RNA sequence: CGAGAAUAGAAACUCUUGAAGAAGUAAAUUAUCUACCCGUCUUGAAACACGGACCAAGGAGUCUAACAUGGAUGCGAAUGA
RNA sequence: AUAAACAUACUUUGAAUCGGCCAAGUCUGGUAAGCAGGACUGGCGAUGCGGGAUGAACCGAACGUCGAGAUAAAGUGCCAAA
RNA sequence: AAAAUGAAGACAUUUUAACGAGUAAGGAAACGAAAUGGCGUAAGGACAACAAAAGUAGUAAAGAUUUAAAGUAAUUUAGAU
């Protein structure tokens, strides 16, 4: 069972004038300048981040896999998801060293959980 | 550009209606004016004692107060956004009796009339009169024939031009 | 588009009880339940009251429970406010109902033999309300009323925040 | 175009209940024909919509639809000089296909638009009554002519090609 | 819906199927005389362009 | 327990009844007046008509401020939006006014009947709900006798005593786009344009916003 | 002929492709459509108006004192001490 | 007559602004101005989109992200959808 | 906005309807049916394997270069070097 996560959007919202120079990051910032030629909505160039962008709220923060995210960090952060193994699927931290996820790896198994990180900082 | 006179712009708004000059009438120092009743403000320019301002002629206004010699009347003045409330004190002279309520005061009466007989006649058991009907706008004429023996035509079409020269 | 006279806006009646009060934040939730279930108008008064800032819940002090009760022998004063006392005037027996009542107003009404009843007790013993007499301060009172406006008017001055070289 | 008949009264202190306006006026709609109707009475007698009653209004078709006519008509138009009179002579099988070609004329050769042309009168005048220099020719009996510098016809729309296979010749038709 | 808005939709509906039927019949009818009169209007001629080209 | 709901449907069908009865027989006693007075040599005056439907022509930029509140008068808030409007000295005059942005004539019982069962709508506690069922009207109109959705029709086209009561209760309803005009419009109908009066027209081009 | 009503009645399907990579997404190039230089003063700047060669770090409504309105809090003819 | 319960009446505190410009079935000074100064109204300012090839104001029409349809101004020889 | 339900579910609940352009400017924090919702940097007081060894870290921290996923967006998470 997996609804079609549907997206309004796929690409990303780049800075006006991101392209050009360097200074100017990729991160969006609305322009504020009285001759902006995007805060005005000119054609050919009027792409802003408007809440109607916004995806289904069935499917919001959900994963392609159709379940939610949920870090854990030690096996017993586990246990919280171990009635919900079917909603919610384990991502190790990317601090935990390789020697404690092999102790989660195994325990998520014990209790039919997904890890998104099953191939992570092994030897 | 004008002035900041008082009666400034009063060549035509004070001038005595044609062949009206001399003194008022006789029914004007005699009407009896009680609270509450509406009356009209009229600038009279031949009594210049207690003239009003040139901005309420005309405009109509409720007396509030009888004093022995003037006339109290109040008025709804428009400022900036807002409606303000004058209170004058205007000589008998200068004020006129506004008839609007001339229509209504008539309705009253004929109203006040049928609800005499419904005291009259429900008393003696007879039926009660029914009210007047209330005034509607000119509603949609309805479908009447018309004879075909005292009738008679004429065609009309666009007139030939007849230079006016 | 359409042409509407004005968009539509948050409106500026409140709903629930403000701040951080859990015992307050108890009785909008007791009250805010009796008055859509019952669907007494008693009851969607006291909600409505419940949830009004401090400014607008001024207190009732005992000498005017004393003299609005006076033709009321059985009857349950209910303020939704705080019940101060008036330590000039005798506080004859009475049942009173209010927010909070103040240490000496508290023991001044229970020495006559009257009741303080707080909100919970008296939905409890009457929820729709049948013997109340409901009761609310007076608001004009405040002294920040007073100054305002402008004080140079010529039909009702203000009263001239003082300061410098005050006369 | 089409041809209506129209009737209405006045009822006021002005007019006596008792005069009805005929008319027979040509518009392309029946309320382009009231319009005409209504504007017609009150710059003419003084009688305002709201002071009258429309009693007929009805169409009126041609009765004999397929017998050709040499229609007069008396008009009257406004030019940037002043205010004419013309009388144009149009052969045509119904009354109101004879004025569809007044308007379309007058607005080619005159250059003046429908909304200046007050058409007055509509006749029938007989075969020797024709003055029109072009029109009298076609009037005669023994009239005969042979249509030259034809183009072919198709059939329909369907056989139209943009590009077609070997010469293309005119008819003699 | 049309019979849960307006339940008098069935009784109106009922009328206009007869209704239908009767109209063809009313043509039908018509069809085979006005056809008889079309006929007997041929057999008008076929004798009276027989009397005239001879 | 839903036993009601039988009886419920007989009286609509019953008011269904009379209430056809009104429009037939009124429309009988026209016509036969129509032959009687062909016949004697008589001329006959058709009544004046009730009902004016109104639409809304041009957007909402550029507009008077007197022409902008009469149209909110008449709840022409929005472009293509139709009403039905009582027709007297009054609601004529302000029509007149306003006509630049208006298209109106008259409306037949068969435009009427269309509007209201495709786009039909009423106003139950402030919210413009589309019209499901006779359970839905006779709540929200039972107090003014009109319990289903033929006597919501009827009450329209006769503008009955309780016109206003159901004229006010009915949203404006939100309709289609069509050719309007011929040349543009800019021109009054008369000139072959969109705007003014057009009649019976009016149904012509109803039919197509629908 | 037949509305209401009473009683009886009927819906579980098929094919193609995909761990030899289906569907979706991303990157590069091509193709039709679209796209004037950002900040600022200005009624109006893409302007033949001014600053700007590029990058990194730093970089501008803060602190105290006095009054007032309002949101939360304690007590209340007292409050603070 | 018609409209009006997210109606109506407000109260307290406070920010920005008072260099404006355009259109006209209008006016004044001027020979006249893309000049100077006004009365009623709509706009540009603060505003994109479809059309006038381009255009701050003209015509249509005011905008959350989209899919399908009838439309408005205006067009249908090719560039250019018809 | 109005109804419904409401001690903890969860996605800031459920149903219906109307609406959403905008420079200057405003909408501080908390307020269960929340009187706008949030992201990020640094420092301080707490919480972070609840059966007496209790967040991560020499089985590789912070940082740097990229690749993928989540969020409309501020940004977050993860893989590899």
């Amino acid at each position: 069972i997996k609804p079609k996560i549907v997206k309004k959007y796929t690409g990303h919202f780049k800075r006006f004038d991101s392209n050009r120079f360097l200074r100017v990051k990729a991160s969006w910032r609305v322009p504020r300048g009285i001759d902006n030629r995007l805060r005005r909505k000119f054609k050919g160039t009027n792409l802003l981040p408007k809440i109607g962008y916004g995806s289904a709220k069935a499917t919001r923060n959900m994963l392609p896999c159709g379940l939610y995210k949920f870090p854990v960090r030690n096996t017993t952060d586990l246990e919280m998801i171990m009635m919900q193994n079917r909603k919610y699927a384990a991502e190790i931290s990317h601090a935990v060293s390789a020697k404690k996820r092999q102790e989660i790896i195994q325990r998520a198994k014990i209790l039919n959980i997904r890890v998104l990180n099953a191939d992570a900082r092994i030897k | 550009p004008l002035s900041n006179g008082r009666n400034r712009r009063t060549r035509k708004l004070f001038k005595r209606p044609f062949r009206g000059h001399g003194l008022s009438n006789t029914s004007t120092i005699l009407h009896t004016y009680k609270v509450g009743d509406y009356v009209t403000i009229l600038c009279n320019s031949s009594i210049q004692h207690g003239l009003p301002y040139k901005a309420f002629h005309g405009k109509t206004g409720r007396v509030w107060n009888v004093n022995p010699h003037a006339i109290g009347v109040m008025v709804n003045k428009k400022v900036n956004n807002r409606i303000v409330v004058k209170r004058l004190h205007i000589s008998p002279e200068h004020i006129k009796p506004s008839g609007c309520q001339k229509d209504f005061l008539e309705r009253k009466a004929a109203v006040a009339a049928i609800r005499k007989q419904n005291i009259q006649l429900k008393k003696e058991g007879k039926p009660l009169l029914p009210l007047p009907a209330k005034r509607l706008p000119k509603q949609p004429r309805p479908a009447e024939l018309i004879k075909g023996a005292d009738i008679k035509f004429t065609t009309v079409a666009p007139l030939k031009f007849e230079e006016l020269y | 588009a359409i042409d509407l006279d004005r968009h539509h806006v948050r409106k500026h009646v409140s709903k629930t009880a403000r701040g951080n009060n859990a015992y307050m934040k108890l009785l909008v939730r007791l009250y805010g339940f009796l008055a859509r279930r019952t669907q007494s108008k008693f009851a969607k008064t006291i909600l409505h009251r419940l949830c009004l800032s401090r400014v607008n819940r001024p207190i009732v002090s005992t000498s005017k429970l004393a003299c609005l009760m006076k033709k009321h022998p059985e009857e349950t004063a209910v303020c939704v406010n705080t019940v101060t006392y008036d330590s000039r005037y005798p506080v004859p027996k009475m049942n009173v109902c209010a927010l909070k009542f103040t240490k000496t107003a508290e023991a001044a009404i229970t020495k006559a033999g009257g009741k303080c009843l707080r909100f919970d007790e008296l939905a409890l013993k009457a929820p729709t309300g049948r013997k109340t007499v409901l009761i609310r301060g007076k608001r004009n009172v405040r002294e920040a009323l007073k100054h305002f406006g402008k004080v140079c008017a010529k039909k009702n001055p203000a009263k001239q925040y003082k300061g410098k070289q005050t006369k | 175009m089409k041809e209506y008949y129209i009737t209405a009264r006045c009822t006021d202190k002005a007019h006596n209940p008792n005069e009805i306006f005929r008319s027979r006026v040509f518009a392309p709609n029946y309320v382009v024909a009231k319009s005409k109707f209504w504007m017609m009475l009150k710059k003419q007698h003084k009688v305002k919509k709201i002071n009258a009653e429309l009693l007929q209004c009805q169409p009126i078709f041609e009765k004999n639809p397929t017998v050709v006519k040499n229609y007069q008509i008396f008009l009257r138009y406004v030019s940037a000089g002043g205010i004419h009179n013309i009388t144009k002579q149009y052969r045509d099988v119904t009354r109101v296909g004879a004025v569809r070609q007044m308007y379309n004329d007058l607005a080619s050769q005159y250059r003046t638009r429908q909304d200046k042309i007050q058409l007055i009168s509509i006749t029938t005048v007989g075969d020797k009554a024709v003055k029109n220099p072009v029109l009298h020719q076609f009037v005669g009996h023994h009239v005969k002519f042979p249509m030259v510098h034809c183009k072919p016809v198709i059939a329909s729309k369907r056989f139209n090609l943009p590009i077609k296979a070997g010469k293309l010749t005119t008819k003699l038709c | 819906a049309m019979v849960k808005l307006n339940p008098y939709a069935k009784i109106a509906s009922h009328k206009l199927a007869q209704v239908a039927k009767a109209q063809a019949a009313h043509k039908a009818q018509y069809a085979a005389k006005m056809e008889k009169i079309l006929a007997a209007k041929k057999e008008a001629l076929n004798q009276s362009v027989a009397k005239r080209f001879g | 327990c839903k036993a009601r709901c039988q009886a419920f449907r007989k009286e609509v069908i019953l008011r269904t009844i009379k209430n056809h009865k009104d429009i037939e027989a009124a429309k009988k006693a026209v016509y036969t007046a129509k032959k009687n007075a062909e016949i004697n040599g008589d001329l006959y005056a058709e009544a004046d008509p009730k009902l004016i439907v109104a639409i809304r022509i041009r957007g909402i930029n550029g507009v008077s401020p007197k022409i902008k509140k009469i149209l909110k008068l008449l709840r022409l808030r929005q472009i293509n939006n139709a009403v039905f409007i009582k027709a007297n000295a009054s609601t004529i005059k302000m029509l007149r006014l306003v006509d630049p942005y208006v298209t109106y004539g008259y409306p037949t019982l068969e435009t009427v009947q269309k509007l209201i069962y495709k786009r039909g709508a009423l106003k139950i506690n402030g919210n413009r709900m589309p019209i499901t069922s006779n359970c839905m009207i006779k709540k929200a109109l039972g107090d003014k006798d009109v319990v289903c959705v033929d006597d919501l029709v009827h009450e329209i086209y006769t503008v009955g005593k309780h016109f206003k009561e159901v004229n006010n209760k009915l949203a404006p309803f939100k309709l289609n786009g069509a050719k309007i005009a011929e040349k543009n419009k800019k021109i009054h109908f008369i000139l072959g344009g969109g705007f003014g009066n057009r009649e019976l027209l009016i149904n012509k081009l109803l039919a197509n916003m629908i």
